[PDB]
C-alpha cells in the first residue's frame, strides 16, 4: 500500500 | 432535457477535491450510472472552469471500449453534472493495494487495453490524457479497463505539438514536465510506464513523500527493477521510463505503434483487444448493480451571477 494521490494544476 | 430530478441517488462512490461522485439509477430507464457533481461556487472561485470545459468536450467527442462514455451532462443553477457509464469493478488502485502485485499476464492485459485507449485519443482525437494513474483506471462489471477523469486533458495536439502547463499527479509526472520545458503526447507513455511498473513491482518506480525530493529521483535516479521481473517486462518498462522523451518508447512519430510492436506485447492481437475478445484474468464478483464492494468503505456509507454563472453549451445528451 501507498497513500492515495491528488492531481493538481499550477 | 435532463434535470436533477430524473435520477435516484443511491450510494456515494468518491469525493475528490472539486466535487462528489454518486452512484445513480435513471428513473425513466432503470439503468445505473455514475454522476460527477460539481458546485459552480467552487469551480469559478478555484479557477477550475477551463478543466471542467475540456473534460466535457472530451467525453462528448470520444467513443472507445476503454473510456467511460458520457450519457448526459447537465447544469442546475448552482451545480454541474456529468452522467457517466458506471464502472462496477472499482479502481485498479483498490485491487493492487489488496494484492500487492499483479502477474505479468494480468499486467499485459490491462496494459494493452490502456494502450488501445491512449492510441485512440492520440491518433484519432488529438488528445493527450496527461493524468494517467492507478486511481483514474477503473474496471467495469466484466473486468475491462475504463479510463475515467478527463479534467486534465489537452486538445488540438497533433504531431510534435507541445504543451507548457504544469499539471498531473506529482508521483506520475514525466521528467520533461518536471524540467518545465515543452512536452508532447509522450508524457502519456511515461505514465503508462509508471502504472505498469506499479502493477508488476508493487510500487512506484520513484518514491519519497516530499514532492521536491520525489522530483529529484524522477529527474536523476536510474531505474531499478525487482530481480523476479522477466526480460520482456524489464525492456518495456525501461523503454517507457526513458527520462528523455525523444528516446522513449512511444516518443516518435509512430506513437502508440512503437509500444504495440514491443516484444512484451507479442501474440496480442490489437483488433481483438479493441473488440474485447480477450479473457479478463480477474472477474469482479459484484452480486447486484448496487454492489459497491470494490469501492473504499470510507466513502460508500454516508447518507445524502459571478459565483454561479451559466455555462453556455454545457448541456449534452447522447444518441
Ligand atoms: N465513472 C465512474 N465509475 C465509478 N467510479 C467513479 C467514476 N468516476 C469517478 N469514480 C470514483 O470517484 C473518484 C473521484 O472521481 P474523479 O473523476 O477521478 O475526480 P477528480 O476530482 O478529478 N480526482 P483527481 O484528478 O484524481 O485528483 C474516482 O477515484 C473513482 O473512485
Ligand atoms: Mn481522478
Ligand atoms: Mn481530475
Amino acid at each position: 500500500g501507498r497513500p492515495r494521490t491528488t492531481s493538481f494544476a499550477e | 432535457r435532463v434535470t436533477m430530478n430524473e435520477f435516484e441517488y443511491l450510494k456515494l462512490l468518491g469525493k475528490g477535491t472539486f466535487g462528489k461522485v454518486i452512484l445513480v439509477k435513471e428513473k425513466a430507464t432503470g439503468r445505473y450510472y455514475a454522476m460527477k457533481i460539481l458546485k459552480k461556487e467552487v469551480i469559478v472561485a478555484k479557477d477550475e472552469v477551463a478543466h471542467t470545459l475540456t473534460e466535457n468536450r472530451v467525453l462528448q467527442n470520444s467513443r472507445h471500449p476503454f473510456l467511460t462514455a458520457l450519457k448526459y451532462s447537465f447544469q442546475t443553477h448552482d451545480r454541474l453534472c456529468f452522467v457517466m457509464e458506471y464502472a462496477n469493478g472499482g479502481e485498479l488502485f483498490f485491487h493492487l493495494s489488496r494484492e500487492r502485485v499483479f502477474s505479468e499476464d494480468r499486467a499485459r492485459f490491462y496494459g494493452a487495453e490502456i494502450v488501445s485507449a491512449l492510441d485512440y485519443l492520440h491518433s484519432e482525437k488529438n488528445v493527450v490524457y496527461r493524468d494517467l494513474k492507478l486511481e483514474n483506471l477503473m474496471l467495469d462489471k466484466d473486468g475491462h479497463i475504463k479510463i475515467t477523469d478527463f479534467g486534465l486533458c489537452k486538445e488540438g495536439i497533433k504531431d510534435g505539438a507541445t504543451m507548457k502547463t504544469f499539471c498531473g499527479t506529482p508521483e506520475y509526472l514525466a521528467p520533461e514536465v518536471l524540467e518545465d520545458n515543452d512536452y508532447g503526447r509522450a508524457v502519456d507513455w511515461w505514465g503508462l510506464g509508471v502504472v505498469m511498473y506499479e502493477m508488476m513491482c508493487g510500487r512506484l518506480p520513484f518514491y519519497n513523500q516530499d514532492h521536491e525530493k520525489l522530483f529529484e529521483l524522477i529527474l536523476m535516479e536510474e531505474i531499478r527493477f525487482p530481480r523476479t521481473l522477466g526480460p520482456e517486462a524489464k525492456s518495456l518498462l525501461s523503454g517507457l521510463l526513458k527520462k528523455d522523451p525523444k528516446q522513449r518508447l512511444g516518443g516518435g512519430s509512430e506513437d502508440a505503434k512503437e509500444i504495440m510492436q514491443h516484444r512484451f506485447f507479442a501474440g496480442i492481437v490489437w483488433q481483438h483487444v479493441y473488440e474485447k475478445k480477450l479473457s479478463p484474468p480477474f472477474k469482479p464478483q459484484v452480486t447486484s448493480e448496487t454492489d459497491t464492494r470494490y469501492f473504499d468503505e470510507e466513502f460508500t456509507a454516508q447518507m445524502i451571477s459571478e459565483r454561479r454563472p451559466h455555462f453556455p453549451q454545457f448541456d449534452y445528451s447522447a444518441s
